[PDB]
């Protein structure tokens, strides 16, 4: 059962330290078991539950052409299980290095960098790895419900819950089967790009789900994240590092749909320590962003990499509010054309380790020609903890609002461009329609008034009788 | 305090190096008698300055006195932290627009003190029960105000650029 | 349909230095705080800041017929506090003050604020989801019925 | 104003990472800074900030006895911090061995567990040493608590025990009285012993005799607390701190039956018995009769505290207020403490007056210096329990608390001594007496009556004219 195996992970492997430290070891053993099962399944296309050391290079080049990981002859987890509980540790340290040799072609590697380790003594390390490999080995995993365990394990208590990601995907998708998708700037996890394949299992992949990300452990877990979902080798890769400093590919290409989840006010010192005034992505802004934010660098980066059907679904804290004349001319350059089209605000919290209401910007190089906001404060189904969830077809209600420019009361609507330039370029004061307004009738209140005054008066003269001194 | 080494474009290689320091207000004829002339008028070679801000290499002396009058216009605690405040802004008339919009905290020294001030003594929520007295996450409150509000950490306190 | 604030030159306030011990302890000008607010007809507040504190407070001197208003920390959620301030008293940038001018009745202005409180909360409503709250802008920019001086 | 500047430096050096590794930077740099002040000032007599092989370790063995090191003749804060791209890598874990081992004599091992030799990169590492220890090299005076930044680097999470100095001043001035004696001083279960710093560096010219044999669990906390006093000239030639757990290892058990001690017993001090070893039949829990349970073993510590005790010298401890007498599981314990006056006095405090508790504690002062009478000489407030910027020298109260603790000052709205048999007549008040008479008002019937009558009679015609105006 789904939650039963989730419960198995929630008890058995959770030992015996904080989960962020043994997380790497658990997911590495899980990933190794996955490659074991996948490679064993592939070589059957005749009873390799136990292998044979008959490695043919003219035949072993075909996984390197095809899956680009020849595991070994007989160094898989099914074959580790016999030699499980034996000397020694670093056979896995070898059996990381050997399948990661694989230079032919497009390595997508340097990758299993987890186990180092600590550990305090060598027999302790050996017993701990034996326990971890047995506990991963002692699971009931059938064959396709494998990434769901990764979805749960990454959803530890500590990350963008699945309905919000689904909302971003449906905002990214209508009327569209058009290579390519996707690019992601500052990808973080691939958990939001998971739903991209659930969309793209339907027709086909188009190009690689291109990301770039900063933190190297997050980079590795994201690469194995989109590896685990039966996603082909060829296209689907992430670049390491900042996108504000060195985005790549610059040349490749103007994109057609892009998503994001930028961090919270992470700083950057580049204005203008290099000539970022004279770049290709910050120059139509005219000014650069201050050091207390980064988000508009992402959005100008975004609209740089964008086609005629290019749309940009990005998220924000409300630091895009008005925030002054430079941020005005950001907003102005956005409303210079129909660059930004709709915005969507949500309600707090809906997010892990976070408070505030969030904002959803929709961008396109496509006519409207006005801003039609599509905003609620409730609902925003706030019953399951905490604003959770925007349920199935609750989001379809919001997408139906998004569909053709509707103007629903107690819900947002179109504004005039002349109104929003007459406004000082704000969000989302229009509309915010008037909840919980009540009034009553005179006669009930005044009859209650006069009767309670009569009760009060007879009680007052009775108190005067009770004034006994 | 606030003095410039400005002479001269005649013998452009800082030949005819004259005119040591000029505190404000600064006159054409005062510096001209300080330096003579370079047989023509090509002077105020801006090369060195004790100023609390960033000045340019060809700024005219009337603009220099203008900048100084804007400095002397501002309060002295802001004159001490012009370097920090101008990071958010770009000019001084720009700063003179929102010079009313600065919240000064000598009392608050980190973000924790900002949270404790705006919660406790401001009374932004009212009831502080003894069962709830400890239980106000000043850290997360400061994180959320840092996300929302423009804050600047300085020596003399914390300056909040509220609009 | 007089637009807001146009009836008389309403004020902003001004924040002193609390480390000025001469300008914080002595004197008798009532220093008005939003926790002194919430009441009604507060001629004098609890705090008694210095009469010489106007050297280093940047406040506004008020007559005996002023009204007060807050722009922080409780509105964006509720109805605004208001009190009739009746002495020469001073106040910071945490809140503001209104004096009307001659086209009015200052009690009618006071209760025009309090009366339209359910809608003048909405007038310049969000202007930031912080402790920072309702601006001056659409607190200046709404048409209210203001009759002639015989009818207030 | 100067500590404002030092405070801002303490804020700014926290950029960009926390003081777990900056522990090593601050302690090693400030340590050799103290060496280049003191030890090098011994060998000034005017030559070198840039110190060289002028030490003469054959004759400089005297600070290798007294300062317990020849630290670095050729590896100074100047002779290690210059450049980029040198050879070699490794200067921060292992092989400053001649100050770290330093066996001759009085060595006090795990002395230099911060930065010796290793080491990760070529001069990213050693130029990190160069640039960062040069930016710390010039952090001048602007010296008693010159590691106020270190009193804030250990207080980085503290803005669990990290020595609230007002409470520390309260214990040290409440170590008084009956104190000019020998020894000076003992401390069991010390932790961050800067309470010992304001207990003895304040009393330095007053009386200074013996070493401060603290005992804590966390070894890094142990070592930092050891060198903490030594930072600002509290000598560690022999005056030292022992490591371990205090009940499994109450060393020194032999030296001695102590006279004057203090402590702050923390939480996370519980342990399981009851007792499986011969601490079932030890010197202190067999007088207890019943023994310390798995959780409330705080009450063992006072049983430890009487184990190290004499009649004249008095002992101040504290406990979080889970002691009324805690039922029959601790009643006889309490009864043992009132078998005689083993406990002398108790004092209560105010919540918070700590780092986020927000509970009070109970100060228990123990001497076998009897009268005999039960003491409840407590005072919750005030004790201005806001912060440390009002009533900073005295609380207007430490002389008053001192006088109450001196001799039996029985002041109302404050509790006084009761009978020794009253605590066994009552069921062991700790502390209910006295808590005298707050907020008891009384008014005049006529004044409260006629004013209400007048304001009602205003209100009646207001109601009537309201009904008049309620007509449209």
């Amino acid at each position: 059962e789904l939650h039963r195996q989730i419960w198995q992970i929630a008890n058995d492997v959770r030992g015996s330290v904080d989960g962020w430290d043994f997380k790497q070891y658990v997911l590495g053993a899980l990933f190794y078991r996955f490659i074991s099962e996948n490679f064993s399944s592939y070589i059957e296309a005749t009873d390799d539950i136990k292998d044979d050391a008959i490695k043919t290079k003219g035949y072993f080049i075909y996984p390197s052409q095809l899956f680009c990981n020849v595991a070994a002859k007989a160094n898989t987890n099914d074959r580790l299980n016999a030699d499980l509980n034996s000397i020694f540790v670093a056979i896995e340290s070898s059996a990381y290095g050997y399948p990661s040799e694989a230079d032919i072609k497009g390595l997508f590697a340097d990758f299993d960098t987890t186990s180092n380790r600590l550990g305090n003594t060598v027999k302790d390390k050996n017993a701990r790895l034996a326990a971890v490999l047995k506990g991963v080995e002692g699971l009931k995993l059938g064959i396709d419900l494998f990434g769901d365990a990764y979805e749960f394990l990454i959803s530890n208590y500590a990350f963008t819950p699945q309905h919000v990601s689904k909302l971003i995907a449906q905002l990214a998708m209508h009327g569209q089967t058009h290579v390519n998708k996707i690019y992601d700037p500052a990808a973080g996890s691939g958990s939001l790009l998971l739903q991209a394949k659930k969309q793209f299992d339907n027709h086909i992949i188009e190009e690689g789900f291109f990301g770039q990300e900063i933190n190297h452990t997050t980079y590795n877990l994201a690469r194995m994240n989109m590896f685990l979902h039966n996603i082909n080798y060829d296209k689907f890769d992430i670049k390491l590092g900042n996108t504000l400093t060195e985005p790549h590919f610059r040349d490749e290409k103007p994109f057609d749909a892009i998503v994001s989840n930028p961090p919270y006010s992470v700083k950057w010192i580049g204005s203008d320590d290099p000539t970022l005034i004279n770049d290709e992505r910050f120059a139509p802004a005219g000014v650069l962003a201050p050091k207390s934010k980064a988000d508009f660098a992402f959005v100008l980066h975004a609209l740089n990499y964008l086609s005629a059907k290019g749309r940009a679904a990005i998220v924000c804290f409300p630091g895009i509010f008005y925030r002054g004349g430079a941020e005005q001319k950001i907003r102005q350059y956005l409303v210079d054309n129909n660059y930004v089209e709709t915005v969507i605000s949500l309600a707090p919290n809906l997010f892990f380790g976070t408070t505030i209401a969030v904002n959803i910007l929709v961008l396109s190089k496509h006519k409207t020609d006005t801003n039609v906001q599509f905003i609620d404060a409730s609902e925003l189904f706030k019953k399951e903890t905490n604003n959770n969830i925007l349920t199935d077809a609750h989001i379809e209600q919001i997408m139906q609002v998004f569909a053709s420019k509707e103007d629903v009361a107690h819900l947002a609507k179109s504004v005039a461009f002349e109104t929003v330039v007459a406004n000082d370029y704000n969000l989302s004061v229009s509309s915010y329609v008037e909840a919980k307004d009540n009034r009553e009738i005179i006669d009930i209140a005044e009859l209650n008034a006069e009767l309670k005054t009569t009760v009060s008066k007879i009680d007052q003269l009775r108190k005067d009788i009770d004034a006994i001194v | 305090d606030m003095q410039v080494y400005i002479a001269n474009l005649g013998k452009y290689n800082e030949g005819e190096l004259v005119g040591a320091w000029f505190t404000f207000p600064i006159d054409f004829e005062e510096v001209k008698e300080k330096i003579g002339l370079n047989d023509e008028y090509e002077e105020y070679a801006i090369h060195d300055y004790e100023l609390p801000f960033t000045v340019d290499e060809y700024t005219s002396i009337g603009e220099l006195n203008r900048l100084w009058e804007m400095v002397s216009e501002l309060p002295e605690e802001l004159q001490s932290e012009l370097s920090a405040l101008l990071t958010h802004f770009s000019s001084i008339e720009e700063l003179s627009e929102h010079q009313e919009d600065i919240i000064i905290h000598s009392d608050c020294d980190d973000m924790y003190d900002v949270a404790r001030y705006y919660i406790e003594e401001t009374g932004a929520l009212g009831e502080v029960p003894a069962s709830l007295q400890n239980y106000i996450d000043y850290q997360a409150y400061g994180r959320d105000l840092d996300l929302s509000g423009t804050f600047i950490s300085t020596n003399h306190g914390i300056f909040e650029i509220v609009y | 349909w007089k637009t807001l604030g146009e009836i008389g030159k309403w004020y902003g306030g001004g924040t002193p230095s609390k480390n000025k011990i001469e300008f914080w302890e002595n004197g008798s000008i009532p220093w008005i705080s939003p926790k002194d607010m919430g009441r009604t007809l507060v001629d004098s507040s609890e705090d008694y800041i210095t009469e010489e504190a106007v050297l280093h407070s940047s406040t506004k001197l008020i007559p005996a017929n002023s009204i007060a208003i807050v722009v922080r920390s409780s509105i964006l959620d509720k109805v605004l506090p208001s009190a009739l301030i009746k002495v020469p008293a001073t106040l910071n940038q945490d809140m503001k003050a209104v004096i009307p001018h001659e086209n009015i009745l200052v009690k009618y202005i006071y209760h025009m604020i309090g009366s339209r409180g359910s809608d003048i909360l909405r007038a310049a409503k969000k202007t930031g989801g912080s402790v920072a709250s309702i601006d001056s802008k659409k607190l200046f920019s709404f048409k209210i019925p203001v009759p002639n001086i015989n009818e207030q």
